[PDB]
């Protein structure tokens, strides 16, 4: 509000603001009228942004400003609720200022409301949350942009040629923040216990997601084949899919929020939410049940398969069997026709027709229970029982982390030797396709005689060696060694070894057009809660390649005492360093990485360390 | 044409859904309880045919405890008859179900079957029906109640212990762990006695069929001993949760004690071999790893 003839804000805050808004609007009307398709969808889009912001900030403010009594009440109620979360922030007239951003203004607001929403019972407050969400996030972008601006006159959507994916303002951070929000907001509507009111909130998120994915494919046009040679956002919020969708629809069924099921399913493309609503019935009303029977013949795979997902997964097996006689034949077809989202529900039906699944316990009872050991070892049972009891000092799953390591270091060596040994005996040899070559393959064959024997060798040697070998157990041997026993070494030495397990993975990854491999292994680490146990660095993209943790210790541990050709190793290391950088700086490839890392980190209430690496002492 | 009716009817009844619609249509398609039997039987048959492929393969006494969804469909075949007021056919038909359950070793299928329907009523009503039909029969009067049913006391035992454990953990959330052990010790002991108490015999009767005492012995000879063996490993299992000094000799002594068997299994070994087979299997284990 600077200028020769632009006042530093006349009058009512809303009145000057409207003046300003006229100016921004006018500029747009002029880009639409004359210059619409001759101007890139970058700069113009920034004029749209002005409206989005303004709309959201003022609405919130104005509700409270109705009467003088309500405003005075508001200040007390809001201040009091802040105290329960140990924070403070009262609003009026310190809101409205309308900083130029697109979703970010919404993001800030939303967090703040949800924070002091769990203590809140205020209704002015409840009301205020809905208005902020809708105006900025749904309405700003789609209903004050795409519908009423692009699709009439001005045009150039974010699926027409932008920076290299989307406009300048939209970056990786925004996409990742959306992914988080989906699940945190689903939790929140159970919490207030008025799930129903927050359908609308939910609707906006699912809508925004669907639209976005379309933007990605249409920007390059066609079908996935350039997103399958380089993963991006088009699968980054179909991670939380399966489990959560089906759960949330089921929670909604019986509490007769039948509409709420339908939206979630519709945008992510599954007939299951619609079909499950209809089916919610015991079997009541002959007419309706008959109608469902008609639909079996008319759609023998599509309707049929979707319907089974409800009944098998939620075990409403009575409906499945008698009620539907003609669906037994189709139930076999379902097992013979699976992969998209029908394998996951089909196994359960199969093991439950057999009525046993106790096979897993028998095999477990030999190896976990100290009752059947060796073939001429005695005293095993006694040691093993005493050992389990000591690591029981800490409550529940988490064991005393210091006691664990002393046993673990030598065990993981014996188990590593033994795994390849069973393999060698069969006359089978384990190597990767681009690690087939050179000095390591030769060294490996000398070592084959050695691995039969059992002797304690260093974790640094083992880490390096194992990661280049095939097979799941083999690849686990580097992750195992470090999580537990890596914290017997220095912090800097722990991280550098870690980068090295990661680096080999990148090599393999980079060599194939498989881009999902790195994502899965990063995800896996938080599910086994390795950073909570014994300290293990958390997955970062500034953890893959380390080179600022120059220790001579690291040199003498890895390459100074493990026998592999120096020339070769050095060459591999140069190559490793290049490949990590490419994924870390190529736009698509950062989107897949950033997105995936940040959501899992938030849900688990993790913090990336570069010291201690303690997420649970 | 008996076949043609049976099918058209069975399909009509199934294709009319809602439990009340089923109830009345089945109830009022009966008279004389001798050829009304036949109409319902094909409805019985489709109910079984669907779940037939999903039904458990045990047709002999073995491991198979607890009702699943597959069982319940089979129980529903009998429910069709009860709704029809077909007590003539039903008295026979109850005994036949109970025998299949006994023979395939499903004490739990029978037990649950026994809650929803009871034999004893069925035999008394039978007699009254043949006063209006006047078909000859021998005195079939029954007063049967459960007494097969010592398994409910097993499950009762576990649950109190389990309740301590939730509550015990709650108490454990920073308090004093030794006091919690005293209580846990109290619970295991009292539960262990409790399972051994309670006897259901009551009025003495059978299923309205004799020579079924043999069948009941075999079913017991399986599940019963299996559970006993499991429990005999259970002491060891529990003795590995909280750190405690000594108290190892008792276990040692029990182990030693489990050497004075008393039925003659070695005599059985002498009779036909496998004791031998057990050496062959040991030798193959030793040549792989010693």
């Amino acid at each position: 509000s600077n200028g020769k003839y632009i006042p530093p804000m006349l009058n009512t805050l809303g009145q000057h603001l409207s003046v300003r808004k006229e100016f921004f609007q006018n500029f747009l009307t002029f880009v639409a009228k004359n210059f619409n398709y001759k101007i890139s969808p970058e700069l113009k889009l920034d004029l749209i942004e002005k409206f989005e912001i303004l709309n959201c900030c003022i609405k919130f403010n104005s509700i409270i400003r109705q009467s003088d009594v309500l405003n005075d009440i508001w200040e007390k109620t809001l201040s009091n609720y802040n105290l329960t979360q140990n924070e403070h922030l009262t609003t009026k007239t310190v809101v409205i200022n309308s900083p130029d951003v697109f979703p970010v203004i919404f993001k800030q607001f939303l967090n703040h409301v949800v924070f002091v929403l769990f203590p809140s019972q205020n209704q002015n407050f409840k009301l205020n949350v809905t208005n902020l969400i809708n105006l900025c996030f749904y309405d700003g972008i789609l209903e004050e942009g795409e519908k009423t601006i692009r699709y009439e006159l001005l045009e150039l959507d974010p699926m027409e040629v932008d920076t290299s994916k989307l406009p300048w303002f939209i970056n990786f951070d925004y996409l990742n923040c959306i992914n988080q929000c989906f699940f945190d907001f689903t939790f929140a509507c159970e919490e207030e216990g008025s799930l129903d009111s927050y359908k609308e909130g939910l609707l906006k998120i699912v809508k925004i997601l669907y639209y976005q994915f379309n933007q990605f494919k249409i920007w390059i046009n066609t079908q996935p084949v350039k997103s399958v040679n380089a993963n991006d956002n088009f699968i980054n919020i179909n991670n939380l899919y399966d489990d959560n969708h089906l759960d949330w629809n089921h929670v909604l069924c019986k509490v007769n929020l039948k509409e709420q099921c339908i939206q979630i399913a519709e945008f992510y493309k599954d007939l299951s939410g619609l079909v499950q609503t209809l089916q919610t019935l015991d079997q009541n009303d002959s007419t309706t049940v008959s109608l469902y029977e008609t639909f079996f013949n008319e759609f023998p795979k599509e309707f049929s398969f979707t319907l089974f997902e409800y009944l098998i997964k939620h075990k409403k097996l009575n409906d499945l069997i008698f009620r539907f006689p003609q669906q037994h034949d189709v139930l076999i077809q379902f097992f013979q026709e699976s992969a998209p989202k029908y394998g996951h529900v089909a196994w359960i039906q199969q093991i439950l027709d057999g009525s046993y699944a106790d096979a897993m316990n028998t095999l477990k009872n030999i190896t976990v229970d100290d009752s059947k050991k060796g073939e001429s070892l005695s005293e095993c049972e006694l040691h093993l029982n005493v050992a389990k009891l000591s690591s029981l000092l800490v409550e529940k799953d988490n064991l005393d982390i210091n006691t664990l390591r002393k046993i673990q270091y030598n065990l993981d060596t014996i188990d590593a030797e033994k795994n390849i040994s069973n393999k060698l005996k069969k006359g089978e040899v384990q190597i990767c396709k681009r690690f087939k070559n050179g000095s390591i393959r030769e060294v490996f064959n000398i070592l084959v005689e050695e691995l039969k024997s059992t002797t304690v060798v260093n974790l640094s040697d083992l880490v390096e060696l194992y990661s280049m070998l095939d097979d799941e157990e083999s690849l686990f041997i580097p992750l195992r060694l470090l999580s537990v026993d890596g914290n017997l070494l220095n912090f800097e030495v722990k991280k550098f070894l870690n980068a090295l397990v990661w680096r080999r993975i990148v090599l393999l990854n980079a060599s194939n057009e498989g881009d999902k491999l790195l994502q899965h292994i990063v995800k896996r680490v938080f599910d086994e809660e390795l950073p909570k146990n014994n300290d293990f660095p958390l997955p970062s993209v500034d953890l893959l390649c380390d080179k600022s943790l120059l220790t001579p210790e690291y040199i003498s541990e890895t390459y100074g005492r493990f026998p592999i050709d120096q020339n070769a190793i050095r060459e591999e290391i140069y190559e490793e360093i290049s490949q990590v950088e490419t994924l870390n700086s190529d736009n698509s490839l950062e989107i897949k990485l950033h997105s995936t890392i940040g959501s899992v980190a938030k849900e688990k209430n993790y913090t990336i360390n570069y010291e201690t690496n303690t997420v649970e002492y | 044409n008996e076949s043609d009716c049976l099918e058209a009817c069975s399909f009509i009844l199934s294709s009319l859904e809602d439990p009340q619609v089923r109830k009345k249509q089945i109830e009022t398609i009966n008279f004389l309880r001798l050829p009304a039997s036949n109409i319902l039987r094909r409805t019985t048959q489709r109910v079984f045919d669907e779940t037939e492929q999903e039904y458990s393969p045990s047709n002999e006494i073995s491991i198979s405890f607890d009702v699943n969804n597959i069982d319940m469909h089979l129980i529903y075949g009998v429910e069709w008859l009860i709704e029809g007021k077909l007590y003539v056919d039903a008295v026979h038909s109850i005994i036949a179900l109970s025998r299949r359950f006994l023979l395939n070793g499903r004490v739990k299928a029978l037990e649950q079957f026994m809650e929803r329907n009871n034999i004893g009523e069925i035999c008394k009503n039978y007699e009254l029906e043949k006063i209006a039909d006047n078909i000859s029969k021998d005195e079939n009067e029954d007063q049967f109640l459960e007494e097969i049913t010592q398994y409910e006391h097993l499950i009762k035992g576990i649950r109190e212990y389990e309740e301590w454990q939730k509550s015990v953990s709650l108490l454990s959330s920073e308090s004093n762990i030794p006091t919690l052990i005293e209580k846990l010790q109290g619970f295991s002991k009292d539960t262990f006695e409790l399972i051994k108490t309670f006897l259901v015999d009551l009025t003495s009767s059978n299923f309205a069929d004799s020579a079924d005492y043999e069948i009941l012995y075999e079913i017991r000879a399986l599940y019963t001993p299996f559970l006993l063996m499991e429990l005999h490993k259970k002491l060891v299992e529990a003795a590995k949760l909280l750190k405690i000094p000594k108290f190892i000799s008792e276990a040692l002594a029990f182990t030693s004690l489990v050497a004075n068997e008393n039925d003659k299994i070695y005599l059985l070994f002498q009779s036909s071999g496998k004791l031998k087979e057990y050496l062959d299997l040991v030798a193959r284990t030793a040549t792989l790893s010693n």
